[PDB]
RNA sequence: AUAAUGAAAU
RNA sequence: CUUGAGUCUCGUAGAGGGGGGUAGAAUUCCAGGUGUAGCGGUGAAAUGCGUAGAGAUCUGGAGGAAUACCGGUGGCGAAGGCGGCCCCCUGGACGAAGACUGACGCUCAGGUGCGAAAGCGUGGGGAGCAAACAGGAUUAGAUACCCUGGUAGUCCACGCCGUAAACGAUGUCGACUUGGAGGUUGUGCCCUUGAGGCGUGGCUUCCGGAGCUAACGCGUUAAGUCGACCGCCUGGGGAGUAC
């Protein structure tokens, strides 16, 4: 994340690109999760039960507009 | 016999000495029944990182086919020598003889 | 979803060709995933082969800092 | 004192304090400040305000050797990333960049255990 | 933040 | 005799196995420059490090362990398991069109091989973190959970041991029996509208019909309908213990 204030560009934008750029890369990420290891079996538990989730979930909202409340 | 492809880069503030190492290269490898497919010399580049505090390389390119020997002992004369900074050896299906991106652009 | 490589039929990414390759990594060097450019995983695999080893010839950069 | 013009500001944030640090362009030090010693102790360390408390300080600290132009690098991941940078804008210099150089291994050594507690 | 225990029957 | 089982010819995808080189990020330590009172840690603290100049910032060097992004209900292996890049040696699977042998097959008591982590023997190596151990704290006590330190081990070569919720808690081989939506890897044809349709193989995820089941559920990758061979059970404790 590599900002260069143009000329006549106020300070406030030059942040504001700062903050996304960063936001892009994501780096406080990264940082997070490497502060303590994680073993191998809890690391594919939570990649499946992820994608269990979102599945569920897809297949939930997609077959509940076929319903009328009122 | 196989195909390879061979590439290697080397020092700046030697660039004097490129002609004569292709020479002696080429002669080696067509000495023992081997064959040329493609050369090319690209010059001095821009590094993308230095590497012992240089930048500036100069790159050159081959594209042949020999025994195994052959190919080792060239890979003992880049290792020992100084002016070679990195080098790299790989090996292709078939034959390559056309141009490359760096000679239709550069 | 489409793809280049498979819409020109290409054999290889070639390695050599940095502006092919520029179109694939982000502003600091990383790979992009294939969920946003649309390729198909035959030739993302073949593409992170090229790249690996146009960062080690020195003709790409690791990070954007060095 | 010499007069230098030209510095670079070095924000280290972490999650339980802020040090600032101004610099020339290469690497000699000239002040610094830190949030747990602008009167601050414990739970209050590690605020927003302590930070920019700290930016004030070591702004005020190097004035004797009239500075006009501030690079601005940042590292860490803890509340103080923003607070000092406008602290710095406020307090009269001219910003002309700013970089992220927080450090990230390609998998290297192997942290500490989790905590139960 | 931590933070214990309750005879057997009806 | 050729339909089960095999051999030959052309290709394709893959973290399948063994050996040798090499690259970039980051941690720790050692020697220098600038600079001056705090750093580190917790729910809150203090043991610890610091004016004998720490922490912060810049430059040079040493060492050994692991390979961000790509990366996914993705791939390969009999299971255990396998992930940076390049070279050498090597095992299996699958598809198209032909040729060849002629039941050469399936299962398997005793037998023999392979087999995560921890542990054991001899010789090396040792950034990082970590049983045992020492000191802050918390508490009625705290041989704990939290904090500051820290060695066996974790790494390499050769040899032992033979066990795990070693799990799909579901032995191996063959045949038959309505459907829908996806992933990955081969191959044939074309109305011709040169960018799209129509077919045919191997592996794999989710839902669900008849039937089955005590129920939960399984459902062409069966726990449905059948055939061939092997292993195992017979109330709870004592006990997978004693001799």
């Amino acid at each position: 994340p590599v900002i260069k204030v143009r000329e006549n560009e106020p300070f406030d934008v030059a942040l504001r690109r700062f903050k996304r750029s960063c936001e892009k890369a994501g780096v406080l990420a990264e940082v997070r999760r490497r502060e303590f290891y994680e073993k191998p079996t809890t690391e594919r538990k939570r990649a499946k039960a992820s994608a269990v989730k979102r599945h569920a979930k897809k297949l939930a909202r997609e077959n509940a507009r076929r319903t009328r409340l009122y | 016999m196989r195909h390879y492809e061979i590439v290697f880069m080397v020092h700046p503030d030697q660039s004097e000495q490129v002609p004569g190492m292709i020479e002696r290269y080429t002669a080696a490898i067509t000495g023992a029944e081997g064959k040329i497919h493609r050369l090319e010399d690209w010059g001095r580049r821009q590094l993308a990182y230095p590497i012992n505090k240089l930048h500036k390389a100069h790159y050159v390119l081959m594209n042949v086919e020999a025994p195994q020997e052959v190919i080792d002992e060239l890979e003992t004369t880049f290792r020992f020598n100084d002016a070679v900074i990195r080098s790299m050896v790989m090996r292709t299906k078939h034959a390559v003889t056309e141009a490359s991106p760096m000679v239709k652009a550069k | 979803k489409f793809c280049r490589f498979t819409a020109e039929g290409v054999q290889e990414i070639d390695y050599k060709d940095i502006a092919t390759l520029k179109n694939y990594i982000t502003e600091s060097g990383k790979i992009v995933p294939s969920r946003i450019t649309g390729t198909r995983a035959k030739y993302q695999r073949q593409l992170a082969r090229a790249i690996k080893r146009a960062r080690y010839l020195s003709l790409l950069p690791y990070t954007d800092r060095h | 004192r010499k007069q230098v013009s030209d510095g670079v500001a070095h924000i280290h944030a972490s999650f339980n304090n802020t040090i600032v640090t101004i610099t020339d362009r290469q690497g000699n030090a000239l002040g610094w400040a830190t949030a747990g010693g602008s009167g601050f102790r414990g739970s209050r360390k590690s605020t927003p305000f302590a930070a920019q408390v700290a930016a004030e300080r070591c702004a005020d600290a190097v004035k004797e050797y009239g500075i006009k132009n501030l690079e601005v690098m940042v590292k860490g991941p803890g509340p103080g990333r923003e607070s000092t940078i406008r602290a710095l804008n406020a307090a009269g210099f001219r910003i002309t960049n700013i970089t992220d150089v927080t450090p990230i291994p390609h998998n290297g050594c192997r942290p500490p255990k989790k905590r139960r507690v």
